[PDB]
RNA sequence: CUCUAACUAUAAAAAUCUCUCUUCUC
RNA sequence: GAAUCUGGUCAAACUUGGUCAUUUAGAGGAACUAAAAGUCGUAACAAGGUUUCCGUAGGUGAACCUGCGGAAGGAUCAUUA
RNA sequence: AGGGGAUCGAAGAUGAUCAGAUACCGUCGUAGUCUUAACCAUAAACUAUGCCGACUAGGGAUCGGGUGGUGUUUUUCUUAUGACCCACUCGGCACCUUACGAGAAAUCAAAGUCUUUGGGUUCUGGGGGGAGUAUGGUCGCAAGGCUGAAACUUAAAGGAAUUG
RNA sequence: CGGUAAUUCCAGCUCCAGUAGCGUAUAUUAAAGUUGUUGCAGUUAAAAAGCUCGUAGUUGAACUUUGGGUCUGGUUGUCCGGUCCGACUUUAUGUCGCGCACUGGUUUUCAACCGGAUCUUUCCUUCUGGCUAACCUGUACUCCUUGUGGGUGCAGGCGAACCAGGACUUUUACUUUGAAAAAAUUAGAGUGUUCAAAGCAGGCGAAAGCUCGAAUAUAUUAGCAUGGAAUAAUGGAAUAGGACG
RNA sequence: GGAUAGUGGCCUACCAUGGUUUCAACGGGUAACGGGGAAUAAGGGUUCGAUUCCGGAGAGGGAGCCUGAGAAACGGCUACCA
């Protein structure tokens, strides 16, 4: 309901179950949990896919529940974590596109808009992440770096 | 967003009570409302009441017996002096027969009566009566 | 709600803010700036002698009809020129203009009280002697 | 600091009154005399064995630490061998009851004994003046990174 | 205890106004 | 060991300029207040006799009026008769 | 500034009305109205209700989604869709009834949870005029916008409702 | 108010208020919840930026030892112990009274009402020596009715009952206590300055010199020392470069 | 290094480029000496503090200095200005 950007007050979520452990019908091994995650990271999926994956075709809840550790710290311990943190990097792979948009055709103002919005939120985060110093200190996200952290 | 859970757990249980209900269903239930709820019962003003896990943050449900009358949260939960409570008790407080602010102390979650007597005083929380 | 912070670390602008709108009353505006010391011949002061020129019929406003006797003085403290009001029935005759006269204040805090316009200041002094001093047969003007 | 060959400028940086005989049959590296500053404060190891000069070190130096002792944070390093530190505090104005956020701005000496960074929070004590403002010098990096520990990550 | 059908069709011009305002107590 | 005298040094002052600040006339011009029995009209309050009001632009002795967008504080809370 | 140039119409030209009417009605008609890049940034830009939170009362529909029907027609024999009916639920514009809350009231389901005075937060006002005027900045080519007084002058101006 | 009946001017007479004081004027304070932190309004009365983003500021979810058991220090009210107070009066005992006017145990429960030490997979900086303060010592052995009631007594070894040196100290904000915050002023004790404003005096002998004093609190901010551990922030071990041996 | 009684850009020479600031620096006004305090009073505050006490500054304005432990003295000097 917070929508930052935008008066919309909804609340579409999932609300996970209580039982932290794994359910007792599950016959998977929380081992070849592990694997298959790995060898789906190496496909190149992101976490977020990973686990709408997990949950639509196997048993897999919550590799949190499983394995007891949450995908991306599988995949860092592991070493497969990004070197950009997934949303994020949708983040500028959004604002990237729209700005081929906005150079594309210039009279659309509401595209620039939704730029500086963008543009506001990839600020955000970014502070966020050096605060929490998963980023270098001097990364900075402003147009010509952007489009090479896009290839 | 919300601020202080205190409040909007006091602000439910003067709404509801208020409309003269018997029960309240507090949201976010977190350590210092448990304790304020401690203190409001032995005093009396609430009944057997009930928290609740939910895996995040739990809940409670609180029974009432209509006999409170008014709560109500400081927000900002200011530095009062061993001093100053006779301030805060007269310009919140009815009158000093009855009344309760409740402050917490070195010694926890306490009454102002409970404050002067173990002679210790912190920041103030609320006002019931 | 109540739409002024409330946190402890607030002070500053809890300060700050009334340090503006305190530029809203008109007493702490006068204070503060002392137009009191710039304009309103009065320098602060409750009193001034000055030197009468000219006595000076007045009319009054809408429900009043009369011809209220001011008086021209330019005061001595500054040379500033102002017009005053004679408060008694006999006492217009008792200037005997160019005379030093001592003016007060005329009880409105610098306004014109009831039907007089254009005018701020009461005569209480003059040749010295007080004005109701005169009017009550107690003292005499010099006549110097 | 001093950075490289202490024996730089136009005159000689003797540390004062002590003397190595050069007579002397060992060949020593120096008489690098020191001395326990006092307040259960312990002397970084390179103060001892260090090659700067620094009269105004606290620990080699002519200068000496009493009075005062405050805790702050290293918010400018750009002088040399001097430091500038941010003092974040609170001030209590009674007419709200409330609390006012205020800051200010120490310089002190830092001896070439310490390395600073920026954003470093630093114990530092009050010593006979030094300078037109200075009148501290630094006496412990007690967060020589704190954050900065880490640098990578590969598990 | 079963329902949702009618309907009309006018305008031109007209400005101003001197006082005198006065109590409720058994 | 004096007068005197070399150098600087602190340097108050002096002259001519510049600068800014304040008091200060200030030909004339544009106002604004109070002054209610001047004059020209009668825009507004009612459907104010062209519904008002806002922003913008134009012209006119004056209020104003007109255009374009608005708004109801409109004179309609309403046509699925 | 360049392109277009229908309609309609500030300016002007007209023919009426009137005492005057260079106003309202009536005809023509320039700039604009439409565009293309650049300035302008003001509107009664009004819901005259700042934003994010939690709670509090009854009723319906309506829009978007998603829920369950032994549901209906659908029609393709039958299932599938779609469209509907029901009971929902989440979110949105809103609405009706009421006060047991407020308000000074008009009224408000928030303008409630405010003397039984404390959820977090920005920005505004302190009688009316002078006046959004003087002046200095500042943006703009210009129009002008933002910022912004004082001297001085008054006992009212104003709000809502009541009766005439 | 006053334009021919003036309760408002101007006088006379009465009467009101304060009183050796009262009247003005300009300021300022309470009134003023009209500067609103406690404590203001923002639909139309003045006022919500046209809308959105956004640095600083402000504020910001919940959760990491709560319960239990004991002993025990006291402070309150219990039953009241001794002392004895009153109806009871010139004066004493008994009787009967508030159910004790002052000294007392408080395991008769009791109840708090703060504590302290403790055991709970529950540390209180913990060592390094002290000093052992202390007995688990147990040694020569009991001095004592036989009974550890109590003793002359020194090698391991009881450390908070205390010292005093290094090792480390996460940091705070906060809060309680203390030290400090000159006097004068304020507060406030004592005190017949004849009372009082005041003053810091005075009082008492039988006048033969013998004494009571000159009480105390507050200052809120910063600094210092100290007990506390809820609220609020900060901190660790994640590349293990982590802790103990 | 000089000079100080002594630290100190306090000053000089040679270096470096730093210092403070929307947590309000710098600038402007103050009919402002700061303070102990006074008025005011439900609580919270508002205003005043030239002056009986404590500090600071000055002896027409500025500068300079001898004596002396102590003065940039002023009922002590030197010079300029009024
Ligand atoms: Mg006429
Ligand atoms: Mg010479
Ligand atoms: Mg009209
Ligand atoms: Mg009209
Ligand atoms: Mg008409
Ligand atoms: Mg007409
Ligand atoms: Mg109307
Ligand atoms: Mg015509
Ligand atoms: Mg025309
Ligand atoms: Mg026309
Ligand atoms: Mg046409
Ligand atoms: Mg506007
Ligand atoms: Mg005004
Ligand atoms: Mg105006
Ligand atoms: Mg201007
Ligand atoms: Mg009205
Ligand atoms: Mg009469
Ligand atoms: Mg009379
Ligand atoms: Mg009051
Ligand atoms: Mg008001
Ligand atoms: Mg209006
Ligand atoms: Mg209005
Ligand atoms: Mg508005
Ligand atoms: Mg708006
Ligand atoms: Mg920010
Ligand atoms: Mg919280
Ligand atoms: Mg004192
Ligand atoms: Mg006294
Ligand atoms: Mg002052
Ligand atoms: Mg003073
Ligand atoms: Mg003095
Ligand atoms: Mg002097
Ligand atoms: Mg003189
Ligand atoms: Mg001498
Ligand atoms: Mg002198
Ligand atoms: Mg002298
Ligand atoms: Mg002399």
């Amino acid at each position: 309901m917070g929508r930052m950007h935008s008066k919309g007050k909804g609340m579409s979520s999932s609300a996970i179950p209580y039982s932290r452990n794994a359910p007792a019908w599950f016959k998977g091994s929380s081992d070849g949990v592990v694997e298959q995650i790995i060898k789906y990271a190496r496909k190149g999926l992101t976490p977020s896919q990973i686990g709408v994956l997990l949950r639509d075709a196997h048993g897999v809840t919550q590799a949190k529940v499983i394995t007891g550790n949450k995908i991306l710290r599988i995949l860092k311990s592991n070493g497969l974590a990004p070197e950009i943190p997934e949303d994020l990097y949708f983040l500028i792979k959004k604002a990237v596109s729209v700005r081929k948009h906005l150079e594309r055709n210039r009279k659309d103002k509401d595209a620039k808009f939704r730029l500086i919005l963008i543009e506001s939120r990839i600020h955000r985060l970014a502070r966020y992440y050096r605060t929490v110093s998963v980023l270098p200190p001097n990364w900075k996200y402003e147009s010509a770096t952007a489009s090479a952290l896009v290839n | 967003t919300r601020t202080s859970v205190l409040a909007d757990a006091l602000n439910a249980i003067n709404n509801a009570e208020k409309t003269g209900k018997r029960q309240v269903l507090i949201r976010p239930s977190s350590k210092v409302i448990i304790k304020f709820l401690q203190v409001m019962q032995k005093h009396g003003y609430i009944g057997e009441f009930e928290y609740i896990d939910d895996h995040r943050s739990g809940k409670i449900v609180v029974q009432l017996n209509g006999r409170l009358n008014k709560c109500g949260v400081i927000s900002p939960r200011f530095n009062v002096k061993i001093a100053d409570v006779e301030k805060w008790t007269a310009n919140l407080l009815p009158a000093r027969q009855f009344g309760y602010v409740i402050l917490t102390t070195s010694a926890g979650i306490m009454d102002h009566e409970e404050a002067h007597r173990k002679h210790v005083s912190g920041k103030i929380l609320g006002f019931v009566y | 709600g109540k739409g002024k912070p409330r946190g402890l670390n607030s002070a500053r602008k809890l300060r700050v803010h009334r340090r503006n709108n305190r530029w809203a009353e008109t007493t702490y505006k006068k204070r503060l700036l002392g137009t009191a010391f710039k304009s309103s011949p009065f320098g602060g002061s409750s009193h001034a002698k000055g030197i009468v020129l000219e006595k000076i019929g007045i009319e009054s406003k809408q429900p009043n009809s009369a011809i209220r006797k001011c008086v021209r003085v330019q005061l001595i403290k500054n040379g500033k020129k102002v017009t005053a009001f004679v408060p008694n029935d006999g006492c217009l005759n008792f200037v005997d203009e160019n005379d030093e006269v001592l003016l007060a204040g005329f009880g409105r805090k610098g306004k014109a009280k009831g039907d007089i316009p254009g005018v701020r200041f009461k005569v209480v002094k003059v040749s010295g002697v007080s004005l109701l001093a005169l009017w009550k047969e107690k003292k005499e003007k010099p006549r110097s | 600091s001093t950075e490289l060959t202490v024996q730089s400028e136009r005159a000689f940086q003797k540390q004062p009154h002590i003397f190595t005989n050069p007579k002397a049959k060992a060949n020593r590296k120096t008489k690098r005399w020191y001395k326990n500053v006092g307040l259960g404060f312990k002397t970084p190891k390179t103060a001892i064995e260090g090659s700067y000069i620094d009269k105004k070190c606290p620990f080699t130096g002519l200068v000496s630490i009493r009075g005062k002792i405050l805790t702050g944070t290293v918010v400018s390093t750009r002088m040399h061998r001097t430091i500038v530190i941010r003092r974040d505090y609170l001030h209590y104005v009674p007419k709200y009851n409330r609390y006012e956020k205020r800051h200010k701005n120490v310089p002190a000496h830092v001896s070439p004994a310490f390395r600073v960074q920026v954003g470093d929070i630093v114990t530092v004590g009050q010593c006979r003046p030094i300078s037109k403002t200075v009148r501290f010098n630094v006496l412990k990096v007690a967060s020589a990174t704190g954050k900065a520990n880490k640098q990578f990550a590969k598990f």
